[PDB]
C-alpha cells in the first residue's frame, strides 16, 4: 500500500516521504488519518526520492510529523446525482450543512479533462430567460459566459434568484451556486432564503445545490471548491441531456486564493502580485463549461475588479471569456425599476443580426439609441430648462420614458415585496413588444402603469386601471 | 436518435471494462508465467542483435 | 460498429519495439520536469516520456537535463521512463494540411480525418539572411477602406494591427483571407494565399464557432487553423507560432504567397512569462521576461517577402495586438512594433460610435508598405491620406479661426470617415472600391449630405456597371488608371451626385 | 381577398374625414384586421407536416 | 501482444448487442399521439350576438 510518514509542515505545505516502488502522481488525495477529522492533500507537485509537496483543504495546525497517510490512487472524488442538489458541501465530498449523510449513488473525480474539440460549441444557442430585459439586450447563451457587475446586496442576489425558477419553466434544468471565499454569516441568509422561495427543499427534489468554501479554511479549499461545484453540473448535461445553470460568486476570490498557493509551494508571482499560473488554470475551467452535443452547463459568473482597476491581468483574462455583460446599477433601482440592469452597459458580442435574428439586432438597437439620445438631451435640459422641448424632440423623451418603467417586471422570488405574481415572458414575445412600442401602440398608454408588468398583452388591464 | 448516439457511447465504456477484467484474469493465471518465457526468447533474439 | 472500431486501433498498435537509451525521471512537475540520465541526447531533442507525453530538451547539465512538458502535469508521475524519439522537435509540412484542424503538435484533435505530409521541418530554423531579400510590390487587398490604400498593406509586409482584444479583432483578419477567393483560385500562382490563423490562448469555444463559419463562407478549403486555446496549457502556447510558422515557410519555398496571422503575440508573451517564471529566471519591465524580444524578432523575420531566386515567394504577416488601455508604455506591444514596420491602429472608442472597421488612421502608418499599391490604387486614394491629418488638427480647435476653408475640409473629412465603412464578412472587391475612392478624394462629397452615403454607395455602382462596364474591365486587367478613364470616370460621378 | 379588405380600411379613413359616423368603422376595419392579421401569423407558422423517415 | 490474444477471446466470448425496447422506453419520450381537439375556432354563436350589435350600434350624428 503507497504510505508515508510526514516530514513536514511548512505552512499549508504539507510533505510526506513515502517508501520504494510507492510512487504518487500529481493531483492524487492523501488522507491523513487522525482523530481530529481527516485532512486531505493534493499532490501539487513532485520533489522526488519518494516525497510530495501538497496544498491542504483545511488548518494543518497540531500536525505531528509522523502520522501516517494514505494515498487514495488519485483526486478527491466528490458525490454527484440528485441526492446532491439542495446541500451544502464543502471540497471533500460530505454534508458542512448537517442533515446526515448525502446518499452516494456514484462518485467521480473532481479533476476532469476539457471536452472534445468536436464537443465544443459550433455555433451560439440563445438560452431562453423569463426576464425580458436580460433577452434583448444582452442575449443569455448556452456557451457564453455573463458576467455580472454592480453592489452586492443591491438586488443581485435576488436577481441570482429569479434566474433559476426561470431555467426550471424552460428546460428542467437544476443549477448549482457556487460560493468562493463565502461569508459565513450571509450563507445562512442565503440558505434560508433560498428553501423559503422554494429553489431549494427539505420536501424532496431541489433545483440549486450550493457549494461553499469558507475563508478561515486554507487557500487551497478556495480554489478547489470551483471545480467541484461544475462537476455536478456535467453529469446532468452529458447523461441527463438538460440544461444546467451555473453561478459562482467572486472571481475576484479565485485569482487571490492560487497567488496564495504558488507563493507557499515556491512559485514566484507574476505581473500585480498575482500567481504565475493565473491563465492556465483559468482556461481549463472555462473549457470546462460549453453546449455539448446532449446538454449544456452556462454560466454566469460575479465580476469584482481590484479597488476600480481594469488595466490589471486578472480581469483581463476573465474578460476573454465572457461574451456578455449584464451591468446592474443603483441610479436605475433608485426610480423602484428592478430589473437593475442598466441598458446602455448591457452588452453583447452574440447580439447581431446573424445569430438573434435581425429583426431582434434592430429592435435592440432603436430602444438603446432612443435611451442614449433621451439621456444626452437631458444633460442641456438640467441646465437651460425645460421649456426648450420642439415636438420632435418630446418624441424621443416619450418613448425613452414609457420604456423605462417599462423595464420593471415583478419577479416571482420577490413577489411578497412587490405584490404582484411574478411573470415570464419568453423570447419571441419580448421582440414583439418593444416593436409594438416602435409602432407607438403603447405611446399614449399611461406612464405609471407601465410600473410592473409583463408582456404585451398584459399591461391592458393596467392602463384601464390608472384611469378608471 | 440521440439515445442510439448515446448507446455508441455506453457501448464504447462497457467493452472497456470487460478487458479490465481480462488483463486481472490473465495476471491470476499462471499464464502471467507462460507468457515471461515468450518475453525472454524475444528480449534475447532483439538485444543480441544490438 | 463499436466492437469494429476497436479492433482495428488494437491491430493498428503493437507497441514492441527495441530502444536506445532511456532515462528515469527525477522529480517532476510544474510543466518542466526533470529527468536523471539521457547522457547521449541532443539539445531541442523530442523525447517521449512513458504517460505519452512528449518535451522538448530546454537544459542539457552534466548528470540531468531539463525537459519542457507539452501538456498538463498530471500524467506525468515521477519514476517514469523517458526514451529519446531520436530526432529534433518537428512538425509535419506539406499540403494535407489544408482543411485539416490541428493543434501545436500537429494532431488531428477532431481534424478532418488524419495528417499527411510531405516533410517535417524542425520547430524552430533561423530565417533566410539578407541577401535573398525583395522589397514589395504587390497589394494585399483585406477588401475593407481605410487599409485598402488609404493605410497600404503589401505581399511580404509584416504589419501590425494594434488595438483593445475583443471590439470586434479577429473580423479585420478574416476578410483579408477572404476576400482573397477569387485571386486565390486563380491561374496565378503567385497571387493565391494559403493562409494560417494562430489562435493562441482563445477560447476552444471560439475555435470551433469560427472552423464552421469559415466552411460557411466557403474558405475553409484553402485555411489551416493552429491551436494551443487557452485550456491547453502554456508551454504548447509558447510553441505555437513557431511549430506554424514552419508550416507557412513551407508554401513560401515552393514560392508561392502565403498569410499566417499571429493571434495574439501578448498572449505568447504571457505563455512564455509562465513557463520562463517556474524555470527560476527573474522578471524584466512590466513583469514580462527580458527575453520575449527574441521569441517576436526570430519569429516575424521568418515572414518575409524572398527574390527571384527562391522563386519570388512571400509570407505576409499581420499581428494581432492586446492593448492594455491604449497605452503605448507597456513593453510587449512596442516590442512587436519596433521589430515591425507600419500600425493598424483600430480604437475601442470609434467601434463603439458606429465605425465598423474602427481604423483609427492618425497613429496609423505604412514606411515600406506603400509600395505595395498598383498605380491604379496610388492615384484614386492620393493625398486623402494627408487629407485626414488636416482634418485632426481642423478639429482640435473646434471645441482660434474659423473660415469656409477650415469648415469646408471639416466637413468633407467627416463625410469621408462615413465612406470608409463597408459590411464585414462580406468584405466589398477590390475593382469595387476603386471608383468610390475616387469620388470622395476628388472631393465630390459636397453634394451627399451624411445620411444617405450608404444609400449613393450601391445605387452608384448599379449604375456604372450597367452604363459602362468597360470602365472596370480595364481596372480588373490593367489594374492602372490612365488619364482618359479617370476622366470618364469624374463625368460619371458628377452626373450621379446631381440625381 | 386580402386586398380587398385593405382598400375599403383607406376608403372608409378618407369617408370618415369627411362624414361623421365613419368614425367607428374604422374601429370594426381594425378588429377585422386584428383577426386577419392572425391569419397571416397562422398561415406563414404552417410548415410540411411529414416526419423524415429517409435517414433518421 | 498479450492485447491481441487477450482482445480476441474477449470480443468472440462477450459481444455487445443493442439495449432492449423497454429499457429504450424509460430513458427515451414515450411518443405523441395524434394531435386533434376536435372542434375549430367558435366565434359569434348564433343570431344572439346580431340583434345585441344592431340594436346598441348606431352614431351617425355629429
Amino acid at each position: 500500500p503507497i504510505t508515508g510518514k510526514v516530514t513536514a509542515v511548512i505552512g499549508a505545505i504539507v510533505d510526506v516521504h513515502f517508501e520504494q516502488s510507492e510512487l504518487p502522481a500529481i493531483l492524487n488525495a492523501l488522507e491523513i488519518k487522525t482523530p481530529q477529522g481527516k485532512l486531505v492533500l493534493e499532490v501539487a507537485q513532485h520533489l522526488g526520492e519518494n516525497t510530495v509537496r501538497t496544498i491542504a483543504m483545511d488548518g494543518t495546525e497540531g500536525l505531528v510529523r509522523g502520522e501516517k497517510v494514505l494515498d487514495t490512487g488519485g483526486p478527491i472524488s466528490v458525490p454527484v446525482g440528485r441526492e446532491t442538489l439542495g446541500r451544502i458541501i464543502n471540497v471533500i465530498g460530505e454534508p458542512i450543512d448537517e442533515r446526515g449523510p448525502i446518499k452516494s449513488k456514484l462518485r467521480k473525480p473532481i479533476h476532469a479533462d476539457p471536452p472534445s474539440f468536436a464537443e465544443q460549441s459550433t455555433s451560439a444557442e440563445i438560452l431562453e430567460t423569463g426576464i425580458k430585459v436580460v433577452d434583448l439586450l444582452a442575449p443569455y447563451a448556452r456557451g457564453g459566459k455573463i458576467g455580472l457587475f454592480g453592489g452586492a446586496g443591491v438586488g443581485k442576489t435576488v436577481f441570482i434568484q429569479e434566474l433559476i425558477n426561470n431555467i426550471a419553466k424552460a428546460h428542467g434544468g437544476f443549477s448549482v451556486f457556487t460560493g468562493v471565499g463565502e461569508r459565513t454569516r450571509e450563507g445562512n441568509d442565503l440558505y434560508r432564503e433560498m428553501k423559503e422561495t422554494g429553489v431549494i427543499n427539505l420536501e424532496g427534489e431541489s433545483k440549486v445545490a450550493l457549494v461553499f468554501g469558507q475563508m478561515n479554511e486554507p487557500p487551497g479549499a478556495r480554489a478547489r471548491v470551483a471545480l467541484t461545484g461544475l462537476t455536478i453540473a456535467e453529469y446532468f448535461r452529458d447523461e441527463e441531456g438538460q440544461d444546467v445553470l451555473l453561478f459562482i460568486d467572486n472571481i475576484f476570490r479565485f485569482t487571490q486564493a492560487g497567488s496564495e498557493v504558488s507563493a507557499l509551494l515556491g512559485r514566484i508571482p507574476s505581473a500585480v502580485g498575482y500567481q504565475p499560473t493565473l491563465a492556465t488554470d483559468m482556461g481549463l475551467l472555462q473549457e470546462r463549461i460549453t453546449t455539448t452535443k446532449k446538454g449544456s452547463v452556462t454560466s454566469v459568473q460575479a465580476v469584482y475588479v481590484p479597488a476600480d482597476d481594469l488595466t490589471d491581468p486578472a480581469p483581463a483574462t476573465t474578460f476573454a471569456h465572457l461574451d456578455a455583460t449584464t451591468v446592474l446599477s443603483r441610479g436605475i433601482s433608485e426610480l423602484g425599476i428592478y430589473p437593475a440592469v442598466d441598458p446602455l452597459d448591457s452588452k453583447s458580442r452574440l447580439l447581431d443580426a446573424a445569430v438573434v435574428g435581425q429583426e431582434h439586432y434592430d429592435v435592440a438597437s432603436k430602444v438603446q439609441e432612443t435611451l442614449q439620445t433621451y439621456k444626452s438631451l437631458q444633460d442641456i435640459i438640467a441646465i437651460l430648462g425645460m421649456d426648450e422641448l420642439s415636438e420632435q424632440d418630446k418624441l424621443t423623451v416619450e418613448r425613452a420614458r414609457k420604456i423605462q418603467r417599462f423595464l420593471s417586471q415583478p419577479f416571482a422570488v420577490a413577489e411578497v415585496f412587490t405584490g404582484i405574481p411574478g411573470k415570464l415572458v419568453r423570447l419571441k414575445d419580448t421582440v414583439a413588444s418593444f416593436k409594438a412600442v416602435l409602432e407607438g401602440k403603447y405611446d399614449n398608454i399611461p406612464e405609471h402603469a407601465f410600473y410592473m408588468v409583463g408582456g404585451i398583452e398584459d399591461v391592458v388591464a393596467k392602463a384601464e386601471k390608472l384611469a378608471a | 436518435v440521440r439515445y442510439e448516439a448515446s448507446l455508441r457511447q455506453l457501448e464504447q465504456r462497457q467493452l472497456a471494462k470487460s478487458v479490465i477484467s481480462r488483463v486481472q484474469s490473465e495476471l491470476g493465471n499462471p499464464k502471467f508465467q507462460e507468457k515471461v518465457l515468450q518475453q525472454s526468447i524475444s528480449e534475447i533474439e532483439q538485444l543480441l542483435s544490438k | 460498429e463499436v466492437s469494429s472500431i476497436l479492433e482495428e486501433r488494437i491491430k493498428g498498435v503493437s507497441d514492441e519495439a527495441n530502444l536506445n537509451e532511456t532515462g528515469r525521471v527525477l522529480a517532476v512537475g510544474d510543466g518542466i520536469a526533470r529527468v536523471f540520465g539521457l547522457n547521449n541526447i541532443q539539445a531541442e531533442e523530442l523525447v517521449e516520456f512513458s504517460s505519452g507525453v512528449k518535451g522538448m530538451a530546454l537544459n542539457l547539465e552534466p548528470g540531468q537535463v531539463g525537459i519542457v512538458l507539452f501538456g498538463s502535469d498530471r500524467l506525468v508521475k515521477e519514476g517514469e521512463l523517458v526514451k529519446r524519439t531520436g530526432n529534433i522537435v518537428d512538425v509535419p509540412v506539406g499540403p494535407g494540411l489544408l482543411g485539416r484542424v490541428v493543434d501545436a503538435l500537429g494532431n488531428p484533435i477532431d481534424g478532418k480525418g488524419p495528417i499527411d505530409a510531405a516533410g517535417r521541418s524542425r520547430a524552430q530554423v533561423k530565417a533566410p539572411g539578407i541577401l535573398p531579400r525583395r522589397s514589395v510590390h504587390e497589394p494585399v487587398q483585406t477588401g475593407l477602406k481605410a487599409v485598402d490604400a488609404l493605410v497600404p498593406i503589401g505581399r511580404g509586409q509584416r504589419e501590425l494591427i494594434i488595438g483593445d482584444r475583443q471590439t470586434g479583432k479577429t473580423a479585420v483578419a478574416l476578410d483579408t483571407i477572404l476576400n482573397q477567393k477569387r485571386w486565390n483560385n486563380g491561374s496565378d500562382e503567385s497571387k493565391k494565399l494559403y493562409c494560417v490563423y494562430v489562435a493562441v490562448g482563445q477560447k476552444r469555444s471560439t475555435v470551433a464557432q469560427l472552423v464552421q463559419t469559415l466552411e460557411q463562407h466557403d474558405a475553409m478549403k484553402y485555411s489551416i487553423i493552429v491551436a494551443a486555446t487557452a485550456s491547453e496549457a502554456a508551454p504548447l502556447q509558447y510553441l505555437a507560432p513557431f511549430t506554424a510558422a514552419s508550416i507557412g515557410e513551407w508554401f513560401r519555398d515552393n514560392g508561392k504567397h502565403a498569410l499566417i496571422v499571429y493571434d495574439d503575440l501578448s498572449k505568447q508573451a504571457v505563455a512564455y512569462r509562465q513557463l520562463s517564471l517556474l524555470l527560476r529566471r527573474p522578471p524584466g519591465r512590466e513583469a514580462y521576461p527580458g527575453d520575449v524580444f527574441y521569441l517576436h524578432s526570430r519569429l516575424l523575420e521568418r515572414a518575409a517577402k524572398l527574390s527571384e531566386k527562391e522563386g519570388s515567394g512571400s509570407l505576409t504577416a499581420l499581428p494581432v495586438i492586446e492593448t492594455q488601455g491604449g497605452d503605448v508604455s507597456a513593453y510587449i506591444p512596442t516590442n512587436v512594433i519596433s521589430i515591425t514596420d507600419g500600425q493598424i491602429f483600430l480604437e475601442a472608442e470609434l467601434f463603439y460610435k458606429g465605425i465598423r472597421p474602427a481604423i483609427n488612421v492618425g497613429l496609423s502608418v505604412s514606411r515600406v508598405g506603400s509600395a505595395a499599391q498598383v498605380k491604379a490604387l496610388k492615384q484614386v486614394a492620393g493625398s486623402l491620406k494627408l487629407f485626414l491629418a488636416q482634418y485632426r488638427e481642423v478639429a482640435a480647435f473646434a471645441q482660434s479661426d474659423l473660415d469656409a476653408s477650415t469648415k469646408q475640409t471639416l466637413v468633407r473629412g467627416e463625410r469621408l470617415t462615413q465612406l470608409l465603412k463597408q459590411n464585414q464578412y462580406s468584405p466589398l472587391a477590390t475593382e469595387e472600391q476603386v471608383p468610390l475612392i475616387y469620388a470622395g478624394v476628388n472631393g465630390h462629397l459636397d453634394g451627399i449630405e451624411l445620411s444617405r452615403i450608404g444609400e449613393f454607395e450601391s445605387s452608384f455602382l448599379s449604375y456604372l456597371k450597367s452604363n459602362h462596364n468597360e470602365l472596370l474591365t480595364e481596372i480588373r486587367e490593367k489594374g492602372e488608371l490612365s488619364k482618359e478613364l479617370l476622366a470618364s470616370l469624374k463625368s460619371a460621378t458628377e452626373s450621379f451626385v446631381a440625381t | 381577398a386580402k386586398s380587398a379588405a385593405n382598400k375599403l380600411d383607406w376608403a372608409k379613413v378618407i369617408s370618415s374625414l369627411r362624414i361623421t359616423g365613419s368614425t367607428a368603422t374604422q374601429l370594426s376595419s381594425f378588429k377585422k384586421r386584428n383577426d386577419e392579421a392572425r391569419r397571416q401569423l397562422l398561415e406563414l407558422q404552417s410548415q410540411p407536416t411529414e416526419v423524415d423517415f429517409s435517414h433518421y | 501482444n498479450v492485447i491481441q490474444d487477450l482482445y480476441l477471446r474477449e470480443l468472440k466470448d462477450t459481444k455487445l448487442a443493442p439495449s432492449t425496447l423497454q429499457d429504450a422506453e424509460g430513458n427515451v419520450k414515450p411518443w405523441n399521439p395524434p394531435q386533434k381537439p376536435n372542434l375549430p375556432e367558435l366565434e359569434l354563436q348564433g343570431p344572439e350576438a346580431l340583434k345585441a350589435y344592431t340594436e346598441q350600434n348606431v352614431e351617425t350624428a355629429h
